[PDB]
């Protein structure tokens, strides 16, 4: 339970409400970034503070809370996360995804899929997916209302141009709900094709940046990419070298100086479950 | 073959230890007390309370000893803290013609009403480092003049009075609140200014002095720094009358800029605005500087300088933000990383074809 | 019913700069050329009429829809995928930090294009339409010309099939082979696909050969109007005469 | 009659006391010592050393002591402190490869050789003020793991071998040295970086935050942070042999940044250079982030933020400096201000005529 | 003597773009015209030629002193008070957030000028040369005209009598009227203070009307020069022969 | 004498040279700001580091040091640089500028002639004339090189066309031997005249933009103007209130709330001997 001398999740009431409010504009304008009068946090801005405020707002005592960064649960971040919730809530907490009904993660989604009532909560520096291309909110903002999205376009007609490819290779915009172009999180391309007619609600939290947005459950959300240039995820040669898993996020483990790696599941949660299946 | 290990929680545990044990340092030395912080490094409390947006002496030199004396971690010690805290009241308007005058100063004018009161300043001090410091001593044994406080108008009142100036006046708008809703840009002055007061020392006095060599110059002049306690009062809803708190001890700093000619008007000096809790100068310095400079689009002025680009400089001048963000790199990035080093990987692969 | 109608449109900097009391209509398929004297208002109407200045006074009907009675939104849409506009300065209609390829094919990108092949084949025929080499495709429009800018812009402007194209003297740095490329290029897209065209210029030879209508503007007045060769060869403002007698004279040999 | 009296000297002396006995506060608590600011602020005198040239710890104590905890005036307390030393000698170069390691992170790979080693940080602390700080209490006994030190190679030195990064080359190439000639712009990355390592840690820290935000992008990663002592050497003419002088904490930064594909040779990935003394880290990733800025002119790159504008990030960037002449405005002005004085009145008669 | 002297005069960006091998002379009280395809490199060889583009090959003689072999001070003092340079583009010869007067005086003070009053009342009289009201000597170029910069910038470098002026496309943005205007007083400063003249065109009628002599470049090569009147009705190349052939013909009444 | 542990002067005898060989060359070239190695001093800078690193690469044990701010030796920052002097050289000091070898000022030229063999000693800002039209140094150092004088005469022009008259009231610029345009320091236009054909040698010393200029004696030195908008001096209606002159530079001294004010000579030295004449 919460006896920490603090208010259940943290927050006070109001800020709860402001953020709760907040996430149902969200929800009824899909990949629109709601301003919010976030608060300062435990943890510093840039480390989570926007995803700590939308699971704070939304967490009650009967949900079990999964937190996960690089996909891994014990991520430095992730431990302090979890530890701060569970000082403040008392919440149950879980490492599998499956049992979770809160999901607040940093640059991966899962690779079990959600289901209903699951609610993952994306950490996001940059809520803007324009801002690499126009630095200025005072101009974005404006392009979002009008829709102007050509810069977009030409950036990555651009990229193929110079490259051959799109130079980008997470945080991939995505169309939402055939209108909003949208910052999906820090997630790797991997992971954008989950986010499309998702059973689950998706949350996205920017504490820096003081947006929130969401995509509600079944929503459509598409890359923007070419039919020449199609979009691809990342791949690899090699499988999990724990699980064996081909379908799975990699991560680069550099064992030696002399060159040699390995390479295992993003997802360690995914990963047990598929070293307990073999 | 390898196997996962939980390890991230206790390396937290054993750094946030060995931390501690640094910021307890050599346990022969005595630890160091807040009281003796709040006292003695008085100007790096008063750096914190700013920023921290607390004026509270003894919370912001908790900070400080909590944060091995960095600026930064303290600030951002005192601004979380802030969160926890209910609003049990709003002060009414600050009143700085009240201030018990610690020091006061006007560049403008040889000497003026009230006296070039110079107080506590390490102002025309040769700055020879001083090793009796290395050992106990003995604190010098004051000189006293007469204790009346000479009335001390202020300068932009008599430059005003004399048509040189504009009287600030208040027309009752509303104040916007950055700590409750999200700056908008192009913002109100009153939004700028709070930011202005919680920004980086640092940031804003490199800005200011980039104004001062050309950038977005505002040929400013001190008008008027004073440094002294401000009485707070609030109106209580159950009382319904207003009462004294108590007192803050506060610097501002009226800067006098560049005049203009506007078409229906007599030419006048344009002017700004720094407030700050504490002695520290030049946090207000630098604050009236760069207020000056993003007022800008108030007198239609053609940017010469980043110092007047609005969004740029508010954006980036909150170091609970900035550092927040810089230090923000050392957490893990390796599942980016790894995208980015697919796309080179397969770039190189296909330009040595 | 005109596909543009403008009715006692006004808008002035100061009094005398700019145009007042701006009044005609435009179908598809037709071209209305803008002649004058140099600050006469041109560029100012052209603005204003391509949703780009909003007037102090007066209506523009574009579809039957007032112009600045619409959303910003609807305006934008208008300028990206149904509008033209060719700016005086090229580089003002251009990105400077993108590719000649990268500007045209912004525009097929608005209108749904999606293949980035035959974005860049199209790209490429434009180009060579306008007679810049094809190998250009990839340099910026810095590096180009001043009448490379201006024809890169008109085809950014013109790939689209747009139904309708403000031009401010299109012809500025451009030779008088390329001007009469150009000119044929823009005569046949209005008469086969039935563009319409409001052009600024102030050589009368290129209104006289493409502008099927002209409005002369004298101090953000418009002096006189009526058909192009009618204007050109039987004057009756005495401006107009002036401007039409200081045409510099050629001989046949 | 008004007759002129001698003040200027009883008031800055008066002032000087005032500031001596504020600085001393209230004599009742223990005189601070300037080992327990060593020891228990370690972070203030890191930044202190670090900006103001020395990297002597019990001096930047002293400063700060000295300036009551105003790290801008501590900070010139020690580089005014620098002037009246003579340099001895010109150390070997350093090789943070040799350094013994209190801290060595990196974000682009989960795990490396020698491992994450988090050491004593702030990181993952949760930013609760910390009451119990407000008395005397018991620093953690701290446990214990093997005492070897595993093998750290730089994290760059893996990307190199892997064609991945370029490495660094010494092409025998004599470092300028801002110290003894005023920079020219265009500085060469030697004097840019001794420029940085001086520079003010806010501004420099807005700066690298403002890339991140798209004024000047750089795709930054933190591919390594190390914090330890790195032994200096001498080659004194007298024996004409190499000595070890001691050792030194310092803070190395080597940030992967955004990759190019230059015309003859594979596309890799740029970086950046941050080296301070102490373990406050941002300063050096900060100085990371606005090298790589400053790279521009090398890589060809179309500026899109001030940070990559040389001349306005290094003239403005030393703090010594900038605080300086911001200050100098409480200096007397009157002169000039008469001068503008009786512009503005003629302007308002001509005007009013 | 050539009071300008170019010989074997070359520079290119890239193989093809800029201009190669070029060399003519220039005597005071004489016109050069330069025409040719846009992006044929007469912009180049304009910036080359008056001290803003060093030569890869070739010299650059001006009163038997070459060009790029003085000193940069010499370059700069010759540009302030001897040349007058008209860009392609006007606002890049126009300090933008100096008035129309203090562009134009700039020149006058760097000739010694040191008369207010005198300095602004020639800045008027040369703004109503050009039919720029003397109303609008204070206000910005910004708040100008396209072709009311290009007049601007005329008279900015003409009010100090220049020894000799290059001017690329002089005529864009103007209208023929004062166009006309701009010819005659080119031509009266030709003849009666013997300035010389090198001026980059696409009107070939300015052409005939002004340069005694032509340069017809095509993809940065000089491919036919010589008597004005000879190259436009006796072309030998056959890119002169196309160019001649472009021209918009016009009929008499 | 120098009895406070610091070598005389308190510069070592390295700086003393670099910055002599620095002088020298300025006066060899009038009005051309010299690149100086500057070091910082006990004094931050922007309060006169140049000056005091200048007085101390020329100042001797028979000098007679005269420091003067705003024209007043009391001034605060008077009194600090001169107990500096006195506590590292012990030299003589004066506040009567007629027995004075050495004058180091900041703002004023004194109302009393210099002589052959005095030197004045100018404490400066910013070194450069054009740094308000033109705020990067990698353009106004070309420009004074190529003698690019015309955003001056711009600025000059656009003034008189704004306001009637020339904004610059202190600092005004000067061009010295008929060549260089040069920055006088913040004296006001009434101490511009002054410096032409002086007898005595002027220093400049500008030590946070490291840099030293010279003018020696003997040489032209006019304030940029016009022939209808000659340079005037600044002008007041009201004499000393002291020592009644009308020839001197006033300050404005605010006696009361009610707009009572005095003015009074800034040069306290020429103020005593006027006073004493009387
Ligand atoms: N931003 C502005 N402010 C004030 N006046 C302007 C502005 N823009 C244009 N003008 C004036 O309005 C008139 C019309 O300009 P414009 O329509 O560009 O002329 P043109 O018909 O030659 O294109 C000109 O006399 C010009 O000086
Ligand atoms: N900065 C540059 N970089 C590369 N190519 C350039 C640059 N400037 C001009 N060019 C090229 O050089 C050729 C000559 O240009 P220019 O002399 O401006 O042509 P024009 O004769 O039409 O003025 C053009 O084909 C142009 O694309
Ligand atoms: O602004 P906040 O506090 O909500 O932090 C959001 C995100 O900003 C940082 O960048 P990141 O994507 O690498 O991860 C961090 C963090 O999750
Ligand atoms: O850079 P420094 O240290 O040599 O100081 C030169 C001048 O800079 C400041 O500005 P100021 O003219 O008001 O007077 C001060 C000082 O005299
Ligand atoms: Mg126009
Ligand atoms: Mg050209
Ligand atoms: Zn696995
Ligand atoms: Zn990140
Ligand atoms: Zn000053
Ligand atoms: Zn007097």
């Amino acid at each position: 339970a919460n006896l920490s001398g603090y208010n259940f999740a943290y927050l006070d009431e109001q800020t709860k409400r402001m953020i709760r409010r907040a996430i149902l504009k969200a929800v009824a304008i899909p990949g629109y970034q709601v301003p919010f009068g976030g608060r300062e946090m435990p943890m510093p801005y840039g480390w989570g503070t926007g995803g700590i405020q939308l699971t704070a707002s939304v967490i009650g005592e009967s949900d079990v809370l999964k937190v996960i960064d690089q996909g891994a649960d014990d991520t430095t971040n992730a431990v302090s996360i979890r530890n701060f919730f569970k000082r403040v809530t008392g919440v149950n907490t879980t490492e599998r995804t499956d049992d979770a009904t809160l999901i607040q993660t940093r640059h991966r989604i899962p690779e079990t899929p959600l289901t209903e009532d699951q609610i993952i909560i994306f950490q996001v520096p940059i809520p803007e997916p324009l801002r690499f291309i126009e630095p200025r909110e005072t101009e974005t903002r404006t392009m979002h209302a009008l829709e102007e999205y050509g810069v977009m376009q030409v950036k990555l007609y651009e990229d193929i141009a110079r490259f051959g490819h799109i130079a980008t290779t997470y945080a991939y915009p995505v169309k939402v709900n055939g209108r909003y172009v949208m910052d999906p999180s820090p997630i790797p391309k991997f992971d954008n094709p989950k986010m499309d007619m998702m059973p689950a609600l998706q949350l996205f939290g920017a504490g820096r940046e003081k947006r929130i947005y969401a995509v509600p459950p079944f929503t459509r959300v598409e890359s923007l990419d070419f039919d020449d240039h199609p979009f691809t995820v990342q791949q690899w040669d090699e499988p999990c070298a724990i699980c064996g898993s081909t379908h799975s996020y990699l991560d680069e483990v550099v064992l030696d100086d002399a060159g040699n790696r390995m390479f295992v599941c993003s997802d360690t949660d995914y990963c047990r479950q598929q070293s307990e299946a073999k | 073959m390898y196997v996962a290990v939980k390890g991230g929680e206790k390396a937290i545990d054993a750094a946030h230890a060995l931390q501690e044990s640094r910021r307890r340092g050599d346990t022969d030395l005595p630890e160091l007390s807040v009281a003796q912080i709040e006292q003695q490094l008085n100007l790096a409390v008063d750096r914190v309370m700013t920023e921290g947006g607390i004026a509270d002496r003894e919370l912001a030199a908790l900070a400080l000893k909590q944060a091995s004396g960095d600026n930064v971690e303290a600030i951002f010690l005192l601004r979380a803290y802030r969160t926890t805290l209910a609003k049990l009241a709003v002060s009414e308007p600050l009143d700085t013609t009240g201030m018990r005058l610690e020091r006061r100063i006007s560049a403008v004018y040889k000497d003026i009403p009230g006296g070039q009161l110079l107080g506590p300043t390490y102002d025309y001090t040769h700055r020879l480092l001083d090793f009796t410091l290395l050992a106990n001593g003995e604190a010098p044994t004051l000189t006293t003049a007469d204790s009346e406080q000479q009335p001390s108008p202020h300068v932009f009142s008599l430059l005003a009075r004399q048509g040189l100036a504009k009287f600030e006046e208040d027309s009752g708008a509303q104040p916007d609140d950055i700590t409750r809703t999200p700056p908008v840009y192009p913002c109100s002055r009153s939004s700028r200014l709070q930011q202005l007061m919680r920004g980086d020392e640092g940031y804003l006095l490199a800005l200011a002095y980039s104004t001062q060599r050309g950038y977005g110059r505002n040929h400013p002049f001190a008008g008027e720094i004073r440094s002294g306690y401000i009485d707070v009062s609030i109106v209580p809803e159950e009382l319904g009358f207003a009462v004294n708190v108590g007192e803050l001890l506060m610097t501002e700093c009226e800067m006098v800029n560049g005049f203009i000619d506007p078409p229906d008007e007599p030419p006048h000096f344009t002017r700004g605005y720094g407030l700050v809790f504490g002695m520290s100068e030049r946090k207000a310095m630098a604050m009236a500087l760069v207020d000056r400079a993003l007022q800008a689009p108030e007198y239609g002025e053609h940017a010469t300088g980043p110092a007047q680009d609005e969004e740029f400089v508010l954006a980036h001048a909150d170091n609970v933000e900035a550092a927040g963000f810089v230090s923000h790199l050392k957490l893990p990035h390796y599942v980016d990383f790894q995208a980015e080093l697919e796309l080179l990987k397969r770039l190189q692969q296909e330009k040595n074809h | 019913q005109p596909l543009l109608s403008v009715n006692n449109l006004t808008h002035l900097y100061a009094p005398g700069k700019g145009f007042s009391d701006v009044s005609f209509d435009l179908w598809p398929g037709e071209v209305l050329g803008i002649v004058g004297e140099s600050g006469s208002g041109k560029t100012t109407l052209l603005k204003s009429i391509s949703a780009r200045l909003t007037p102090q006074q007066g209506e523009i009907h574009y579809e039957n829809r007032s112009l600045y009675a619409m959303s910003e939104a609807d305006r934008r849409r208008l300028l990206r995928t149904e509008w033209g506009v060719v700016h005086q300065h090229p580089l003002d209609g251009l990105r400077r930090q993108v590719s000649a390829g990268g500007n045209i094919g912004e525009r097929l990108m608005a209108t749904g294009a999606r293949h980035y092949g035959d974005i860049r084949a199209t790209a490429q025929k434009w180009l060579e339409e306008v007679e810049i080499p094809a190998n250009r495709i990839d340099d910026l429009p810095t590096t180009f010309s001043g009448g490379m800018q201006q024809r890169l812009q008109i085809a950014r402007n013109l790939v689209t099939h747009p139904k309708l194209v403000f031009m401010d003297e299109p012809t500025g740095g451009l030779d008088v082979s390329v001007q009469a490329r150009l000119l044929d290029l823009l005569r046949g897209l209005v008469v086969e696909l039935n563009l319409a065209v409001v052009i600024v210029t102030h050589d009368l030879g290129v209104a006289r050969l493409l502008a099927d209508r002209l409005l002369v503007m004298k101090q953000g007045q418009v002096v006189e109007s009526g058909l192009t060769d009618r204007v050109l060869d039987d004057p009756h403002h005495p401006y107009t005469q002036l401007l039409v007698s200081s045409v510099l004279q050629n001989e046949n040999l």
